[PDB]
């Protein structure tokens, strides 16, 4: 069916994995998207003055 | 007075509770790999016609 591409059809792309993809992507220390690390910043305020 | 088989309605069970929807199984069939490689070209350091 043509309407089955809601969640499928990406499994084939994921499985299309080779040595070049091994060299580029993957790894224990490889970072990933969809994740952002938050670090505290200084506490301050601002306002215009004469 | 009228006598007949009493009507008993089954109960319990659970319908439309805690939808999960995780039936997918990963895996597919396609080409295997590609046997390609290349060398580091050819170097050339020669002159003066040393016989």
């Amino acid at each position: 069916c043509t309407t089955g591409a809601g969640v499928t059809s990406g499994f084939i792309d994921l499985a299309t994995y080779d040595n070049l993809d091994r060299a580029l992507y993957g790894g224990k220390d490889a970072t990933t998207y969809f994740i952002k690390e938050h670090y505290p910043v200084g506490w301050f305020t601002k306002l215009p003055t004469m | 007075i009228v006598l007949r088989g009493p009507t008993l309605a089954p109960t319990l069970d659970r319908t439309a509770t805690h939808t999960v929807t995780r039936p997918r199984a990963l895996g597919s069939f396609h080409s295997t790999a590609g046997p390609a490689k290349h060398a580091a070209s050819i170097m050339a350091e020669c002159k003066d016609e040393s016989r």
